[PDB]
């Protein structure tokens, strides 16, 4: 396994300073090529910066001066220290070993940046319960509403993660108040409403936010 | 380099052969990538060198090419093959890549099933509402909807967001929020969602009442 | 430009590189050696395996390839001068007598 | 019209650097002679800087190479860099264009800088509701409190800026806490109670906060 949990960063004023951290299963980050590729949101990814195996570093034009790569043999933890942000630099950043030419890769999960200026406020839990009209010998459907979030991202459970079947995300739409949104669904038979209990959780790591909310039919 | 993919909606039925081009403005010789980005998960890399699919990958995905143009190929599209691919060439050093294609499948009609929700009273008497009109399982993600106020055309104060391709199922998922304030939900009580599906049928009317 | 010399249609694969080495060459050094370059902690046992990896890689010169793969044969001279007396000097041409 | 826009600033650590900005409508800034005047609140004005029509410049004894002034062609915009700041520069900036003797002005309506330690806070809105003892044959008032807003400026609006008479705004006054507090009131006939809805619109132009809030008779 070469799993990597290349996770720092969460967001900054512009003209910040951020550090990166990414991490190393079967390998040493000195010994192998590493780079760094940036996903903006509904964008080609791009290269930013990359590092050879005997310290060779090399940048991307719009990253002169204000990126910087470094190497960490004591942990692997391959860092790319973020200099002189800005308010266009919001994007996924992910982790990458790649072999130069017998083929293998490690792309990691990759880790959200958004850099802006807005302040984080907590999200705005709301109950769907289900309406009476529901179908009687049909299959009922009943969810989660959160509203006015930030910043990404949110992950919404339901029983603790015991029921996936019929879970239904809704990707985060832009409000014009600059907050987020979303609204998450499940599709269970009416037979379990009165014995099993559901409860929805909305995650927000940032601010380490914690609301677990309780739905029943009514 | 200016990387060139030339088919971005590109949609085949179940089990077809079909084909992606990735042009460069160079001669990248053999040095390009061909990666498979599934949605969410991290990119995944299918053929290295553009002649050399990875071990363990399904032997489906084969690529050829040399100099400026590549091809890349799907021989059998398994339902489970949905994603964005993406070509990159890693010997120059301003490594650029491509820009996606994004494949979807395509598949009969469905009858969709429309449910929806009523603004809670916590956040009525908090002077805000909130009316949530739902759609599931219908096709395409292109479809007539509509908001009646005053039996005038409203415009300008709805918004959707629609769910990505399901990967075994193949169906579609579809929200509106609406958003008043107490002073506007408390003059207002007739509130209706109505959407015209592809298929025939009779035109869907949803009704509710504030005692229940 | 050696390009008629050294191409090989099917490739000329006794011109190679060293992909790979721990370190930055330090200056005017020369090194030969075949040793396997591994990722994983594993000795490897000098194998083609999974982290394990032949070091030298070939230019694969091809006649049908661009400007940018072509042999391109290069002639590093340097100048060197020490305290012991010059030796090499310059054709001095003269006059009629 | 010689009206000026010369907004720029709003507030800094003690030690910071602000940039101001000023603009122009009939005239070139390098043309015609420009200086910047300062008021502190409550106090009489004193003058900072001045630039003349072909670069001389002459600055006050208090802003001997704190302040510098700079004259931009290219889009008018008589530029003015705060630098090395301090806890007492806390005044209203004028723009200003001079013709010297044969007499003509502008002053522009000019900018606040409140440079300070403490941090920005949002303001806490609360509903002065009408008490029901108001006259019954006679007129009415009810009004919109903000309490607990931090920096300056703050504008209350009524009805979207459609009602002007009778709007009463109290000057802004010093708490023990150190946030500042307002008091907006109207007076409005009582026949349009019921009819006519009133709302309040505090505006904090700094942090962006955009509240409304909904009024009505008890």
């Amino acid at each position: 396994e070469v799993q990597l949990v290349e996770s720092g960063g969460d967001l900054v004023q512009p003209g910040g300073s951020l550090r990166l951290s990414c991490a190393a299963s079967g390998f040493i980050v000195s010994r192998n090529y590493m780079s760094w590729v940036r996903q903006a949101p509904g964008k080609g990814l791009e290269w930013v910066s990359s590092i050879y195996s005997g310290g060779s570093t090399f940048y991307a034009g719009s990253v002169k001066g204000r990126f910087t790569i470094s190497r960490d043999n004591s942990k692997n933890t391959l860092y790319l220290q973020m200099n002189s942000l800005r308010a266009e630099d919001t994007a996924i950043y992910y982790c990458a070993r790649d072999i130069p030419r017998h083929g293998g890769d490690s792309w990691g999960q990759g880790t959200l940046v958004t850099v802006s200026s807005a302040s984080t406020k907590g999200p705005s839990v709301f109950p769907l319960a289900p309406s009476s009209k529901s179908t009687s010998g049909g299959t009922a459907a009943l969810g989660c509403l959160v509203k006015d979030y930030f910043p990404e991202p949110v992950t919404v459970s339901w029983n603790s993660g015991a029921l996936t079947s019929g879970v239904h995300t809704f990707p985060a739409v832009l409000q014009s108040s600059g907050l987020y949104s979303l609204s998450s669904v499940v599709t269970v038979p009416s037979s379990s409403l009165g014995t099993q209990t559901y409860i929805c959780n909305v995650n927000h790591k940032p601010s380490n936010t914690k609301v677990d909310k309780k739905v029943e039919p009514k | 380099i200016r990387m060139t993919q030339s088919p971005a909606s590109l949609s085949a039925s179940i089990g077809d052969r079909v084909t992606i081009t990735c042009q460069a403005s160079q001669d990248i010789n053999k040095y390009l990538n061909w990666y498979q980005q599934k949605p969410g998960k991290a990119p995944r890399l299918l053929i290295y060198d553009a002649s050399n699919l990875e071990t363990g990958v399904p032997s489906r995905f084969s690529g050829s090419g040399s100099g400026t143009d590549f091809t890349f190929t799907i021989s059998s599209l398994q339902p489970e093959d949905i994603a964005t691919y993406y070509c990159q060439q890693y010997d120059n050093l301003p490594i650029t890549f491509g820009q996606g294609t994004r494949l979807e499948i395509k598949r009969t009609v469905a009858a969709p099933s429309v449910f929806i929700f009523p603004p809670s009273d916590e956040q009525l008497k908090s002077g805000t509402a909130s009316v949530v009109c739902l759609l599931n399982n219908f096709y395409p993600r292109e479809a007539k909807v509509q908001w009646k106020v005053d039996n005038a055309l409203q415009s300008g104060n709805s918004q959707e967001s629609v769910t990505e391709q399901d990967s075994k199922d193949s169906t579609y998922s579809l929200s509106s929020t609406l958003t008043l304030s107490k002073a506007d939900y408390e003059k207002h009580k007739v509130y209706a969602c109505e959407v015209t599906h592809q298929g025939l049928s009779s035109p869907v009317t949803k009704s509710f009442n504030r005692g229940e | 430009n050696s390009n008629k010399l050294d191409s090989k249609v099917g490739g000329n694969y006794n011109y190679r590189y060293r992909l790979f080495r721990k370190s930055n060459l330090k200056p005017f050094e020369r090194d030969i050696s075949t040793e396997i370059y591994q990722a994983g902690n594993k000795p490897c046992n000098g194998v083609a395996g999974v982290n394990c990896y032949f070091p030298l890689q070939s230019y694969g010169f091809r006649p049908t390839y661009g400007v940018g793969h072509q042999p391109y044969r290069v002639v590093v001279l340097s100048f060197e001068l020490l305290h012991a007396p010059a030796t090499v000097c310059g054709p001095k041409k003269s006059t009629n007598l």
